[PDB]
DNA sequence: GTATTGACTTAAAGTCTAACCTATAGGATACTTACCAGGGACACGGCG
RNA sequence: AGCGAG
DNA sequence: CGCCGTGTCCCTCTCGCTGGCCTATAGGTTAGACTTTAAGTCAATAC
């Protein structure tokens, strides 16, 4: 109905009564349509009488028609006359002739049916598929009382079989007497008599073996009866039949799904649950473990009022026909839905079962039919789960009813969270440098097609068209007059531009579209790095916001000129790069001895280098007098001087717009400083990439973002102009080889030859020689690189591009000129040849072949890595959906300590290297104290660059800041604890989805992390909390490390200072080398602390958590992830990893239930844990002890309270099976659930405080108007 | 595009809830004591038997009760036997079987 | 222009008759069992 | 299936 | 009652383009024309 009356979405088992209450009929015949008239057939799968009419408002024959007969049913055909779209809504149901079991609750490991009934999965599969009988009832009373009468009968029968046995023995004796009489009365061979006698005694041995067979056949059956109890499986139906004919009463046995039905019927959940609870409480061991797992399914059917019966089906619901359409494709060729085949099979087998039971058939045929019906329902619900999948034409599996939901191509992920949209286009992008940062060229044809609903209206209003259809005709023929109207419609109507993949937020940005001539979207050069879009065919898509809210969001939140800083680290993303950096570096660089320079020589003439104003400087530049890169002194009267000269000449209130000063700089630096705002002081620095980035950072921090956008645009223009004028170009004469190359190659080939000799004399093995040669040639490559670096002039276009920060590193320059160096084996090792030639010299054939290995390996690795990083990003987004800013402040005292500078041994504070990503953009939780003095900066400060400067000046290192980890608010986090928003540059808003931003910021730099595990796999196993490969154990208690030296192992024993119970470590492998504890490596009998890693590598986060509480595992995780990301050279603020880590540590393991519905081993949320403790302290206190646990991103995501998000995340079938068993209601509170149900997400502009803002004119405005 | 169709069609006709044809809800009762309402139009005799949502036919619950008759059980093994054998030989075989069993029990 | 009657022809049923589909049955020598990944996590049976 | 961008 | 081995299940990036046997009976359905009837049409006329 309405997305506001959508408070909850409950899932549970659908009993047969519910299934036949949904149904509007029963599909009784396995038919779809008529072959000739091509109309729905009666009682068929597409029956019009059940699911409604194929045409709006008609009965099947035609008697009743049109809306005037709405809600009626024709008495001839029985079709209800209503809208045909109800065929997408009404369901049917097949009434199975015999019960079947839902496959989801049988095959899905763990078998929930088995756990409920305590039947082994093999036994359940035997019973359900008619391979073994099972006993469902036993009259213990009549068993007990007749245990003597039937004992008497069995004694009689045993006596009779023994009597025939002894009669057979006597017959043997008589025949043996005859045989011996024959043997010893007539003349025979000495052995022939013994041959026949042994033959006869062997016949009697066989007779006694038959007697033993009978004794077994009777006594085994009696024993089987004596222990006959319910839920006992009976293979070898011969024994079963003998039992039924003999002790048929005293026990009831069945076979198949109906037997499980009877078992569940005769199954009191309360008593079983109570017995299981007693067993888990009193017993222990593996028995208790199996008991506990069974109580996760036996409790679910108790806590809720759900029957355990929904597992066994008596009716199968039939999906509405239009969800499985039968369409007449062009050419008449009909196209089934692949589900009508499975339904047809089910109905055929059900009807055949009905007929077989009606006729009266031997149990073999009817049981085979029942097994087939069970298999058909299984295939309908899940193909290929048991046995070979049911295949259709072409030998392909039939798309079952569950395959529609699972996978990347399933329904939850291909049609609900991601959809195709109207009002969208795609085209190749071409750079437009004449655009402004908030503009994008939009091809005329694409814009006209996108906006044609609007253009039709406008050219009807202008009277260029008479009505809407005429206007549409003009648009379809692109009449010459519909282009100006287009320009009038497109005005200030933002369009979102997207480039797949959207690795982060700034991959969708709203631009004010401008019309361009042909077929290409003109993108601004600056937003390229935001999109990661270069112009070699990088198509991108354009979406058109329609509603007022959509336009407002595109214009305010997403405008490209509003998104300059990266949300990950806050560094500018729209700053100039490549050509513009080269242009600005060329413009602002100074070259001594240039034309027009400044010379102070006297005695013959004045300095003859000084200029009265920048206008005169540019006039001189026009003449061949003054270069733009020549040191001069100029009189400046419109650009503010730097802090030192300002404080000297002005001191206090230097008002620069009018005052004049002397600037000893180049003209290019003056021209550049004219691009920056008026308030910005003179820079007077060569503009490397780093310097430009720092300038833009400072500008964004101090000035409004509009000023930032305009300054950035002017910088782009100047950079392009002076990159054109820079004359950077490449030629084989601009690539200089080092002149000492041959001497170096000879000097190192001598060492290589010495190593080869040494190998030839057996001095060292193959591996050692390979390593030595690798080292030699590595040193050689280093030396030739140094020679090349020192040989190059500082003016060369190659080195100028590399060393101006524009692009490229010096390794590429060395590869181009000099020595490419060693090359990687296809396996991964280093080939020791090596490639001893440059790319300017040209590689030989074999050198090129050796080179190709690593390049192909890298191109395959890049694909696999982008896949892995995308998967990790998906997991990180899904885990932290529910972390969004809710409040402004917790007022929580708890905080995290950050070290900042480190005290020098001689005494000095050196700034910590990784401080920009740790302490910046954080809020102080506790006031800073310097030498027990006053406060340098108190709590509740953004802790920006001036703050850090002041702290380092004071002489204080550790400071307590507020972080999401120690955030007291329960739902999401708060603005203050989260801190400053890196993108916006100020305190975060009260609706920001910081979880999504954190996930995207962590997962975008992946695909640039060049994978102990040390790259993307390391981050993957850190977030997943998996035990690492290099499980390096850490100490448990402060003590002395009694170390040994073992063979194939070690023992890092430790004798504590608690003196308690010294623990030893296991077969710690010899390959793992010892760690460097503080300078001295771990020495035998050395005092270690509580956490000092003993062996090299990583320590599994779980152990460090168990040993040091949650805070130290938090620090360990953040430090390890940040170390992995720094090792490659990527900067991510610590707060994003902190958000993810916070999401990982939110649950507690239950050790003691207490007396409140808490299973041992259950992972329960800490907030709910505390709430239950508060509820239980009163009315009798039974504290349920618990212990912190570190989950992973996948486990933490799939444990959410919403089944709609967990199901759409991963393992849809398991999630839905468990949710159905538990009767879980989804409150529809996260972002994924709201997206799925198509209602406003509770973040950003959708929260309840911003959405229902009341807007009205101010009273004075109304009075004026 | 392959451009398929579900057959049937669409009909934009301004939905009316005001002037609607008169209806007479008719109750039917199945075998398993389940009532079922059916909105038939007044200008048509209410049928005496409806295949209800239950999946089994139900008669009208008012009086009437026409109670028709249908063909007896389509066929039967005995009937098929009587189309290839007569009574006298079947009786003779029954006597042979009876005497055989009597000899088995008492001789 | 707007009030009528008297013919004068016409499509739409409404119905009876005929053929062409449709549900169904049957067939008697004898034949008797069909057909290339890994990587991680969890659960079940053996052995000590 | 081949193919493009990352 | 632990430790091990084996079997099974789920996962593995986004977007985009092109085109490749026979017979016999009984019963229901429709098509086709005949006859009737509501329906559309024309001519003259009076106020
Ligand atoms: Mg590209
Ligand atoms: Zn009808
Ligand atoms: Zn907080």
């Amino acid at each position: 109905l309405d997305v506001n009356f959508f408070d909850e979405l409950r899932i549970g088992l659908a009993t047969a009564e519910d299934i036949r209450q949904w149904s509007y009929g029963e599909v009784k015949k396995p038919e779809t349509i008529n072959y000739r008239t091509l109309k729905p057939e009666k009682d068929g799968l597409f029956c019009e009488k059940i699911f409604g009419p194929t045409r709006d408002w008609e009965c099947y024959c035609g008697k009743y028609k049109r809306v005037r007969f709405k809600g009626i049913i024709c008495e001839r055909c029985g079709v209800e006359v209503t809208r045909a779209k109800v065929r997408r809504e009404r369901m049917g149901h097949i009434e199975l002739a015999a019960p079947v079991t839902h496959i989801w609750y049988f095959k899905g490991v763990p078998s929930r049916l088995g756990y409920l009934l305590d039947l082994a999965p093999k036994d359940l599969e035997k019973i359900i598929y008619f391979a073994a009988y099972v006993i469902t009832s036993v009259d213990e009373e009549m068993r007990h009382n007749e245990l003597s009468t039937l004992e008497a009968e069995m004694a009689v029968e045993r006596k009779a079989v023994e009597d025939q046995r002894d009669g057979e023995l006597e017959a043997r004796a008589q025949k043996l007497e005859a045989d011996l009489a024959e043997l010893e009365a007539e003349g025979a061979k000495a052995d022939a008599r013994r041959k026949v006698r042994d033959g006869g005694e062997r016949e009697m041995r066989q007779i006694r073996d038959r007697a033993q067979r009978e004794l077994d056949r009777l006594e085994d059956i009696w024993s089987t009866f004596t222990k006959l109890a319910p839920k006992q499986l009976i293979v070898d139906e011969n024994l079963y039949r003998e039992l039924v004919d003999r002790y048929g009463e005293y026990f009831t046995g069945a076979m198949g799904a109906e037997s499980i039905q009877k078992l569940i019927e005769n199954f009191d959940i309360d008593a079983e649950a109570e017995s299981l609870r007693d067993v888990i409480r009193n017993g222990k061991g593996q028995k208790k473990l199996r008991a506990l797992k069974r109580l996760k399914v036996v409790a679910a059917f108790q806590q809720s009022g759900n029957s355990p019966m929904g597992m066994v089906l008596d009716a199968v619901p039939v999906i509405p026909p239009e969800l499985r359409p039968m369409v007449q494709l062009d050419g008449g060729r009909f196209a089934t839905s692949d589900l009508n085949d499975l339904y047809r099979r089910v109905i055929n087998r059900n009807n055949r079962l009905k007929r077989l039971i009606d006729l009266g058939a031997p149990e073999i045929i009817v049981n085979n039919e029942k097994r087939m019906l069970q298999e058909s329902v299984d295939a309908l619900f899940d193909n290929g789960r048991r046995g070979r999948p049911v295949t259709g034409p072409g030998n392909r599996p039939l798309k079952s009813l569950s395959d529609l939901l699972k996978g990347k191509q399933g329904r939850f992920r291909q049609n609900l969270l991601g959809k195709r949209v109207d009002y969208s286009g795609r085209s190749v992008i071409v750079v437009g440098p004449q655009l402004k940062l908030h503009q994008c060229g939009l091809p005329k044809l694409m814009a006209l097609e996108l906006f044609k609903p609007f253009v039709m209206k406008r050219l009807v209003d202008l009277n260029h068209a008479q009505n809407i259809k005429s206007a549409k005709r003009m648009v379809e023929r692109q009449r010459p007059q519909v282009w100006d109207v287009l320009e009038e419609v497109i005005a200030e109507h933002p369009v979102l531009l997207n480039r797949a993949p959207t690795l982060h937020r700034l991959g969708i940005q709203a631009f004010e579209p401008m019309l361009v001539e042909g077929k290409a979207i003109q993108l601004h050069p600056l937003v390229c790095e935001a999109f990661n879009a270069d112009f070699d065919g990088d198509q991108m898509a354009v979406h058109l916001p329609l509603s007022a809210e959509a336009q407002a969001e595109a214009r305010i939140l997403m405008l490209s000129s509003n998104n300059i800083l990266s949300p990950a680290s806050g560094r500018p993303l729209a700053m100039p790069r490549l050509d513009m950096v080269t242009g600005l570096y060329y413009l602002t660089t100074e070259v001594p001895g240039d034309t027009g320079e400044y010379q102070p020589a006297s005695g013959d003439h004045p300095e003859t280098g000084v200029y009265s104003s920048p206008a005169e400087a540019i006039m001189a530049a026009d003449r061949g007098v003054l270069s733009v890169r020549a040191k001069i002194k100029v009189r400046l009267t419109q650009l503010r001087p730097p802090v030192e000269i300002e404080a000297e000449l002005f001191g206090h209130s230097g008002w620069q717009p009018g005052d004049a000063w002397m600037a000893e700089t180049t003209l290019g630096r003056v021209m550049f400083n004219e691009l920056l705002p008026l308030g910005y002081p003179f820079v007077n620095k060569q503009m490397h990439k780093k310097v430009q980035a720092a300038i833009i950072n400072d500008l964004a921090e101090r000035y409004p973002m509009i000023v930032v956008a305009q300054t950035v645009d002017k910088l782009k223009d100047a950079g392009f102009y002076w990159a054109t004028r820079s004359g950077v170009t490449v030629s084989m004469a601009d690539v200089l080889v080092p002149p000492r190359k041959k001497e170096i190659l000879d000097h190192y080939e001598e060492r290589a030859d010495k190593v080869e000799k040494q190998f030839q004399r057996g001095a060292l093995n193959h591996d050692e020689r390979n390593e030595a040669l690798v080292e030699i040639w590595k040193e050689a490559t280093d030396e030739v690189g140094q020679a090349l670096r020192e040989h190059y002039p500082d003016d060369n276009p190659i080195i100028t591009i590399v060393d101006s920060g524009a692009t490229g590193n010096f390794t590429q320059t060395r590869t181009l000129a000099g020595m490419k160096g060693l090359v990687t084996n296809p396996k991964g090792e280093f080939i020791p040849r090596p490639v001893k030639s440059s790319f300017r010299e040209g590689l030989t054939v074999l050198e090129y072949f050796i080179n190709t290995h690593g390049a192909r390996k890298g191109l395959a690795d890049t694909a696999l890595r982008t896949a892995d990083s995308g998967y990790l990003t998906r997991r990180l987004v899904d885990v932290s959906q529910d972390v969004i800013v809710r409040e402004h402040d917790c007022q929580t005292e708890r905080g995290i300590v950050v070290e900042l500078a480190e005290r020098a041994p001689d005494g000095t504070l050196i700034r910590d290297p990784y401080i920009e990503t740790s302490a910046y953009a954080r809020t102080l939780g506790t006031d800073a104290v310097d030498e027990a003095g006053n406060v340098i900066v108190e709590r509740g400060q953004d802790l920006g660059d001036p703050e850090i400067d002041a702290l380092l000046a004071a002489g204080i290192t550790q400071v307590k800041v507020r972080s999401v980890l120690t955030c007291a608010t329960s739902t999401g986090v708060c603005a203050t604890c989260y801190g400053r928003s890196m993108a916006t540059g100020k305190l975060v808003d009260i609706g920001e989805a910081v979880g999504i931003v954190a996930a995207q910021s962590i997962g975008e730099p992946g695909t640039q992390l060049t994978m102990i595990t040390g790259g993307l796999p390391r981050v993957q196993e850190l977030f997943e909390a998996r035990v690492p490969r290099g499980k390096a154990p850490i100490a448990d208690v402060t003590g002395r490390v009694r170390l040994e030296d073992g063979e194939r192992f070690y023992k890092i024993t430790i004798v504590p200072d608690d003196g308690g119970e010294e623990v030893v470590y296991d077969k710690i492998s010899k390959r793992q080398r010892l760690r460097v504890f503080k300078e001295r490596v771990l020495s035998d009998g050395d005092h270690v602390e509580v956490g000092q890693q003993l062996m090299e590598g990583s320590a599994d986060p779980h152990e460090v958590l168990r040993v040091q509480g949650p805070r130290e595992v938090q620090i360990h995780l953040v430090r390890e992830v940040q170390e992995v990301y720094r090792a490659q050279g990527v900067s991510i603020h610590d707060k994003h990893i902190e958000v993810i880590v916070r999401q990982m540590l939110r649950r507690v393991t239950i050790i003691d239930s207490g007396s409140t519905e808490f299973l041992p081993g259950s992972l329960i949320d800490r907030a709910e844990f505390e709430a239950e403790n508060r509820r239980v302290v009163a009315e009798g206190g039974e504290p349920a002890a618990g212990r912190p646990v570190l989950m992973g991103i996948t486990k933490a995501s799939l444990a959410t309270d919403s089944w709609l998000s967990a199901a759409s995340f991963q393992e849809t079938t398991r999630v839905l099976t468990d949710a159905a068993i538990n009767c879980r209601s989804d409150k529809l509170n996260g972002l994924k659930e709201n997206v799925i149900i198509g209602k406003l997400i509770p973040a950003g502009t959708g929260i309840n405080r911003y959405r229902n803002i009341a807007v009205q004119p101010t009273e004075e405005a109304r009075a004026a108007a | 595009v392959l451009r398929g169709s579900r057959l049937g069609a669409v009909s934009y006709e301004t939905d009316r809830n005001h002037d609607l044809a008169p209806r007479q809800i008719a109750r039917y009762r199945t075998d398993n004591g389940e009532e079922f309402e059916v909105p038939f139009a007044d200008d048509a005799e209410i049928p005496g038997t409806w295949l209800c949502r239950n999946g089994m036919e139900g008669t009208l619950i008012e009086g009437d009760l026409p109670e028709p008759k249908k063909v007896k059980p389509p066929r039967t093994h005995w009937d098929m036997l009587l189309e290839r054998r007569s009574i006298e030989e079947l009786e003779e075989l029954l006597k042979e079987r009876l005497e055989l069993i009597r000899s088995r029990r008492r001789g």
